[PDB]
Formats: structure tokens, C-alpha cells, sequence
DNA sequence: ATCAATATCCACCTGCAGATTCTACCAAAAGTGTATTTGGAAACTGCTCCATCAAAAGGCATGTTCAGCTGGTTCAGCTGAACATGCCTTTTGATGGAGCAGTTTCCAAATACACTTTGGTAGAATCTGCAGGTGGATATTGAT
DNA sequence: ATCAATATCCACCTGCAGATTCTACCAAAGTGTATTTGGAAACTGCTCCATCAAAAGGCATGTTCAGCTGAACCAGCTGAACATGCCTTTTGATGGAGCAGTTTCCAAATACACTTTGGTAGAATCTGCAGGTGGATATTGAT
């Protein structure tokens, strides 16, 4: 008789799905074989980046006094963060708009 | 009667639209355009509504970014008015033309 | 139909782009450029559509086409 | 008949959102952005890992290929913290 | 005391054959040939990658001459796409019979 | 029967078997159809032919019987579509096209 | 007399001459030393195939030439014929190399 | 042994070399502040390519940077280079 | 720089409709247990080709003169911003039905392995453009 | 409008370093056989897409003028051209560091059978938002 099933994600201390990520790795034709630690490492990295973006975007959403993050807040957070901006430099967030910016020379006086 | 000095309402408009996220082209002209272009590639096509929305999101974000660059090129030539030659300089440096 | 992208629309796009003053020749230039962009994306989205043997262009066709053009879009299924 | 069964990362993104900001929720369109995001970084890393293995004439993608791929793909501090989180997760998993 | 050596493949022989077809009089420097090998590998990987993504989007586990054809349409500009689809379709129909 | 190469059956100069092997071992998909390597081999042969055509011309314009990387460059860059296909590519030892902005010429 | 060309004549002559040739324009040894210094700041005791160094030098010089063409276009845009740091920066900013 | 300490080598990229590069680029007149900008820009470019090449080298558990490491680095930086393998 | 005098923007409320969260089934999928296989790490070590050094070979650094380029200044033509109104296009919101998409089913076509030639590669052995050296012809530039 | 003073151009040679041809192994392609299976092809649900007609509401249009751009003029000064002096880079051998070729044995992978959770879809919440206001902030013109 089998023991009580423990998800790999829980074994890894993660919220993101290690099992799914492993499946996706196996079925995406990236290689013949996928090592046991690879989906754990990748799931952890995905979770980290998701957390970073949600950290900054939550700050953005409640500094403008909302309790729900909307795409605008994601844009504000990505673009105001140099490294995220770099990572997503060739990406458009739908309904995100732009950062407030007027070239100084365009101002009066 | 009241009159704002030329440029005041412009700056106000920059602030207004940089503060918002709504699409700036009217839906229907845009869609009719999408359908014309497509029909030059493949005929009796239909479009999901989301497909048209994604094309418009893409178009507007591209055009907004291209206008930012164009404006940098105008500022570079010591003007504050963008011209076709600015758009072309931006596009040629971007490797688009 | 390209004339349907009106002077005020293009003006708003330019305003979000931070542009303060606009030469009158911009609008035709802008229309040409938008048309080239759309042709480029739409040609690929439609290629994807015919490959899947459909007659309806789906959001994913547009998203994949955009990803090929180095214009990745988040929020429409990819 | 039944429509398809769709997977997405929504539930996990939600869990992370609650860890980081217990007070804050998220719009469905925002959730769509975040989904697109996870899929995109996923595919970038896995693709880099795939090429790494092919260059080196190897048929297995291990946590090493993933790590090198992370160093290649992420800028600076983001790369450092991702490599740290990754090694940490693998270690915890291994011991457990 | 026991001895060691190895074998590397390239497209040189085939490039040379094609060169003789289009320019019977002309030869080619080894560096030029290196450029041409890079070219064949580059286009190869681009087409195969486009075909891979294509097959994946459409839930298909086999890459056929159809995926290759679509990938070629996606990657090549205009007339090159036309003439490549011609050469490919021709080669395949000839092969099949 | 007497062995007939796949390239010969398809009428190609490029190696069909090789292209097949490279497709199977590159992890592009679980399976590769029998027609995919023929089509791809043919397309590669075609683009190679196009480029060697133009470069042979550049070479005979420079009165050379042997193609060098400079001729490959000249051929790619003077041709709108190859230039577009290789728009993000550097030809080593290729140089650039003769081009001086008009405004720089003497008055 | 003694002979002297007017400023710009030899410059245009040099443009014709270097656009006509394909040789690397940076001296080999300095470029090598730079490559090894940077690399050594990433990882110590590295060696290089000479092909590796040549490949870096082909890539660098091709990049710098292309950036100089764009820069020149930005100068010409501002009604000048002299390239300046502000031109290089505008070129890199539009290229999305900096932002 | 070991070689002598490499310092300040970006300065070995001389004013005449930068001038020739600019000439191939079609540049007629050159401000005196260009030479430092160019050096700066060059170093960023190199730092970026060499970093990736070395990552590939380290991954392959080698001590020698190979031409392929550089070519893969270039290819991922969107600067594909023909003529050196692959 | 101040005051008025407007004009537009932006917090601040409010109620409640719609978008989010909440609940509770249920197939699909992740996990577990056991059995085998196997890709590749590690260990040796032949054999390329890298680091090193010092004599050659050859540009770079340096300072001075001044041509002409840049940037500041002024100013009027005229272009593009601002604005006010009713017509014409876009928006909104029901419908019927086109065609994605869900299910299922079999054969052409895929993979896998063995067996046997055969095209491709690696030097070895020739072969031959063209690099590099020169000199004379023609072209171009700049001073009178 | 001419001459010098230079620079580029453009054949012509000749030898050898680099390209082509030649052979001989064996690395892989082709053939043959047997076994699984992916994905058209066909047959319908049911999503949403195209259409259409009566709403609103933004744009087209034409006119006044603020001020931006582009021209014209000019002086300060910066960067090109060049002659000089010699230090740095290129070039050629060559031992040996370390890739790369081989072999082999496990830690780590797959293979197969069997049995909680993510997705889904109404119900039950709750929060922005649409709409309205008035105070806040900003701009314009006359002293
Ligand atoms: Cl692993
Ligand atoms: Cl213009
Ligand atoms: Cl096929
Ligand atoms: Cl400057
Ligand atoms: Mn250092
Ligand atoms: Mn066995
Ligand atoms: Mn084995
Ligand atoms: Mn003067
Ligand atoms: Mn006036
Ligand atoms: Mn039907
Ligand atoms: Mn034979
Ligand atoms: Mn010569
Ligand atoms: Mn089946
Ligand atoms: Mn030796
Ligand atoms: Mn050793
Ligand atoms: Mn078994
Ligand atoms: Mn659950
Ligand atoms: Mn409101
Ligand atoms: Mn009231």
C-alpha cells in the first residue's frame, strides 16, 4: 500500500506546479530527456519572477488606491523597473498605456 | 471670448492620453481596414472579435512608440514639430525601412 | 478605408506619444506606415489561418504573427 | 458535447499574489497578462536550455542547463535572485 | 601508441555543385564557403524552428512537407517565397511518384 | 533493387538523407514526414543557387573567377529580398556598400 | 608651395577607400588585449582560440561601422556634417540599445 | 607563471582606428568627443558578447573560449555572424 | 509678479450591476512503487593549436596652422493650434446561422532494427588565381 | 582658365599559398520487414460572427492669429591636414595545455500499472464605475 501523495511543488517549497512544468518540458520537444531537478528549478524561477512583478504591481495598484491589479498597474510596474523593462523590452502589455512623460523642452517657460 | 494659447491644450492632451489606456482609434474604421488588407491576402475571411482587438492593440502601441521616437528626432533637429522626415529617420534607424 | 483613420485619431496617438505640435503632412505618412505594419502582421496571421484550414482568423493567429514580427503582445492568449 | 479543458497558471499566480499582497486581488485581464508572461518566460528559458544541450551534444535538459539558460536570459540582479531561488528549490526538493 | 581522428560534415560539396550549375567557370574561396555553410545552417534552423512552432500550435506531432511549406511562406520575402515554394513542391511531387 | 538516393529521386543536389537526419535529431517534433526533408532540401538548394548566382555576377564584375566574401556581401545587400532575409546578419570580411550621403560632397 | 588639401578632401577620399575594402580597421593586438581583459573580469585563466578573437573583432567592427552610419544620419538630420556624442546617443536610443 | 596584468586596454583602440571605422561608415567630419563615446559603446558591446560566450564556455566545462561560443553569443544578442562555424 | 476671471481637472460620494470570489462535483492528471535500461561523467592520453617571446616591419602620437563648420542672433512668412456646430459615421444591441470544434474512427504512413552498399570526408597529390610589386596613364584638386 | 602636385587607376608579371582534383576507408544512407498510430474525414452540435437598424456623439469644416520654422548673416573656434620622431604591432617558431577521441560503469533516466487536484460552472458576494459635484489647480490678460 502506497504512502500519502505529496506534490513535487510541496517538496520544493513552491506554489508553481512542478508536475505541470515537467509535463510541458517533456511535450515541447526541447530534448529527449528531462532531468528531475530541471522542472523544479524552472518552476521556482517562474514563481520568483511572477512574485517580483506582483510585488511592484500591487504597490502600483494601491498607491493609486485600487485593491485589484489591472493591466495598467502591470505596465507601470514593468516599465518603472529597469531590469523588468529590459526583460520585457520587446513586449506590449495590452491596455497598459505608457509612462507619463513630456520632454522638458516641450514645457512652457 | 476665452482662448488658450496654441500649445496649452496640446500639453493638456498629452497629459490626458498618457494617463489613460483606452484605444484611440475608432473601432469600425479600423476593422474595415483590417478586413480590406486581409482580403488582399486571403478571401472570404472572417475574424474573431478578439483577433481584431489584438491587431488594434498592437497597432496603437506601435504607433505610440514610433511617435515617441519621431518626436526625439524632431527635438534633435531643434524643432518641437514632428515631420515626415522625422518618422522616416526613426524608421530607418529602427531598421524598418 | 485608410482614410477612416482620422486626423483626430492619429493626433491622439501622437499625444500619448508625447508629441506637442504636428506638421500637416504627418497624417498621410502615418497612414502609410500603419498600412505597412498591418500588411506585415495580417499576412502572417492569415498564413497561420490557412495552415489550420480555417476561414476565420483567430486571436492566436494574430498573437503568433506578432511574436514572429518581434512585436509580442501579452493578454490575448499568449 | 463539451468545450475543451483549458489549463492556465491562474491559480498559482493567485497563490503567489496572496503570499506577496494578501490584501490585493487582480482583474481577469491582468490575469491574462500574467499568464502570457509565464508562458513567454517559460518558452524562452526552455528554448535556451534546448539549444545549450544540442550545442554540447547532450539529450537531457538538467537543472544545470536551466541555470545556464537563466544566466543568459535575465538581466543582472534578476539573474542572481532567480539562480538563488532555483538552487534553493532544487535543494529543498532533493533533501525532501 | 594507438591513434585518433574524427569526421565533420558540411554542405561544401553541395554548394560547390550548385555553383558549377549557375556559374561553370567560377570557383570560391574557403572563407566564402564558410559564409555559405553558415547560411545553409542558419536558414535550416529558421525553417525547422518555424515548422516546429507551427506543428505545436496546431497540436500535431509530425512535421510534414506542408509545415515546411508554411514555414517557408512565413520566413521568406515575396518572390523568394514564391520560387522556393515552386522548387519545393516540384521536388516533392517528383519524389513521391 | 539497386539503391537510389532520395536526392536523386527528388532531383536535388542537396543531401535529402542528411537533411532528414538533422530534422529527426534536432528535436523539432516527435515525427518527421517523408516529404519534409525533400521540400526543405530543395528550398536550401534554391536559396543557395540564388545567392551564388548574384555573387558569381559580383565576382565577374570585379573580374575575379573566384567568389570571396566581399562578393557575397555585394550580392546580398544590392538585392532587396536577400537583404531583407539577411537583415540581421553579418558577412565576415564583407565590408559595406559604397555610399556617400550627397550633402557631404563638395559644392 | 607647399601643398595642402582643403579640410574634407582627404576625408572624402578616405571614405571612398575604406568603403571599397574589407580589412579589419582595428589593430589585432590591442583588440586582443581588450578581449582578454574583459573576459578575465568574468572568469580567470581563460584561453582563446584565435578564431574566437577574430569572430569578436568582425562582430565589433561591423557593429561600430553600422552605428556610425546611423549616427551620421542623425547628424545630417540636425543639419550638421559633424558627428557628435549626442548623435550616437540618439541612434542607440532609437535602436533600443539604451532607453 | 602568468602574464602581466592587463589594464586600461580600451585605450589601445586608437583615434585613427575609430576614424577609419567612421570612414567606412560614411562619416566626413568627427567631433573630438566621439573617440571616448565610441570606446564606451564598444566596451558595452564587448562586455555583452563576451559575457555570454564565457557562460557557454563555462557550461561546456572548458577553459578555452571557442569560436562557436562567440557565434552562439552573437546569435542570441541578435547579431548573427556568418563565417566562423555552425 | 499680482489680481481677477474663467476654464478645466480631479477628489470625493453613492448605489448597485457586473466582475470576482466561493462552492462542490468529477475526470484527468500528477504521484507512487517497481522494474529495467542507458546517456554521459570520469578517466586516460593522443595530437591540435595556443601562449609566448623577440626580431622584424610599420603606423601612431604629437604640435601647429587655419578653413570652414557650428551655433547664436534676428525676424517675418505662414503653418498649424484653437474653436464652434450639425451632419454623417460609429456605437449599441438583438438575431439567424456559418463554421469552429468536439468525437470517433481506421489506414497510409510513421518508427524501429538488421543487413549491405556507397556517397562523403580526410589528407595526399597536383594545379593555378591572384597578391603584391611596379610603373606609367589618367584624373583630380587647389593656387594663380 | 592653366599648371603643378598629388592621388588613383589600371595592366602586366610571377610564384606559391590556397583551391581543386584524386583515392581510399567507413560512417551513414538505403532497402527490407514488422509494428504501432497520428490525424484526416465525417458527422454534428453550439459558439460567436456578420448583419442590420435606430441610438448617440465625434468629426469635418472654415476662420483667426500666436509663434514656430527656416533663412540670412557672422564670428568664434574646432577639427582636418600634415610633417616630424619613434614605440607598438606583426610575424614566425615551438613546447606543452587542454581539447577531443575512447571506454566503460552507474546515477539517473524511462517504462508501465494503478489510484488528488485543477477546472468548471452556478451561487453568493463586493468593488469599482458611471455619474454628478464642487473645490483645486491652472492659464490668460490687464495693471
Ligand atoms: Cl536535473
Ligand atoms: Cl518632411
Ligand atoms: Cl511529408
Ligand atoms: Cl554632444
Ligand atoms: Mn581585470
Ligand atoms: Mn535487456
Ligand atoms: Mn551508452
Ligand atoms: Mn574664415
Ligand atoms: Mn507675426
Ligand atoms: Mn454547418
Ligand atoms: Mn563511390
Ligand atoms: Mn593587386
Ligand atoms: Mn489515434
Ligand atoms: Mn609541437
Ligand atoms: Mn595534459
Ligand atoms: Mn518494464
Ligand atoms: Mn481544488
Ligand atoms: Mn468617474
Ligand atoms: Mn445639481
Amino acid at each position: 500500500a502506497r504512502a500519502k501523495a505529496k506534490t513535487r511543488s510541496s517538496r520544493a517549497g513552491l506554489q508553481f506546479p512542478v508536475g505541470r512544468v515537467h509535463r510541458l518540458l517533456r511535450k515541447g520537444n526541447y530534448s529527449e530527456r528531462v532531468g528531475a531537478g530541471a522542472p523544479v528549478y524552472l518552476a521556482a524561477v517562474l514563481e520568483y519572477l511572477t512574485a517580483e512583478i506582483l510585488e511592484l504591481a500591487g504597490n502600483a495598484a494601491r498607491d493609486n488606491k485600487k485593491t485589484r491589479i489591472i493591466p495598467r498597474h502591470l505596465q507601470l510596474a514593468i516599465r518603472n523597473d529597469e531590469e523588468l523593462n529590459k526583460l520585457l523590452g520587446r513586449v506590449t502589455i495590452a491596455q497598459g498605456g505608457v509612462l507619463p512623460n513630456i520632454q522638458a523642452v516641450l514645457l512652457p517657460k | 471670448p476665452h482662448r488658450y494659447r496654441p500649445g496649452t491644450v496640446a500639453l493638456r492632451e498629452i497629459r490626458r492620453y498618457q494617463k489613460s489606456t483606452e484605444l484611440l482609434i475608432r473601432k469600425l474604421p479600423f476593422q474595415r481596414l483590417v478586413r480590406e488588407i486581409a482580403q488582399d491576402f486571403k478571401t472570404d475571411l472572417r475574424f474573431q472579435s478578439s483577433a481584431v482587438m489584438a491587431l488594434q492593440e498592437a497597432c496603437e502601441a506601435y504607433l505610440v512608440g514610433l511617435f515617441e521616437d519621431t518626436n526625439l528626432c524632431a527635438i534633435h533637429a531643434k524643432r518641437v514639430t514632428i515631420m515626415p522626415k522625422d518618422i522616416q529617420l526613426a524608421r530607418r534607424i529602427r531598421g524598418e525601412r | 478605408n485608410i482614410q477612416g483613420i482620422t486626423k483626430p485619431a492619429i493626433r491622439r496617438l501622437a499625444r500619448r506619444g508625447g508629441v506637442k505640435r504636428i506638421s500637416g503632412l504627418i497624417y498621410e505618412e502615418t497612414r502609410g506606415v500603419l498600412k505597412v505594419f498591418l500588411e506585415n502582421v495580417i499576412r502572417d496571421a492569415v498564413t497561420y489561418t490557412e495552415h489550420a484550414k480555417r476561414k476565420t482568423v483567430t486571436a492566436m493567429d494574430v498573437v503568433y504573427a506578432l511574436k514572429r514580427q518581434g512585436r509580442t503582445l501579452y493578454g490575448f492568449g499568449g | 458535447r463539451k468545450r475543451s479543458r483549458k489549463e492556465s497558471y491562474s491559480i498559482y499566480v493567485y497563490k503567489v499574489l496572496k503570499q506577496v499582497h494578501p490584501d490585493t486581488g487582480i482583474s481577469s485581464k491582468a490575469m491574462g497578462i500574467m499568464n502570457s508572461f509565464v508562458n513567454d518566460i517559460f518558452e524562452r528559458i526552455a528554448g535556451e536550455a534546448s539549444r545549450l544541450a544540442h550545442y554540447n551534444k547532450r539529450s537531457t535538459i538538467t537543472s544545470r542547463e536551466i541555470q545556464t539558460a537563466v544566466r543568459l536570459l535575465l538581466p543582472g540582479e534578476l539573474a542572481k535572485h532567480a539562480v538563488s531561488e532555483g538552487t534553493k528549490a532544487v535543494t529543498k526538493y532533493t533533501s525532501a
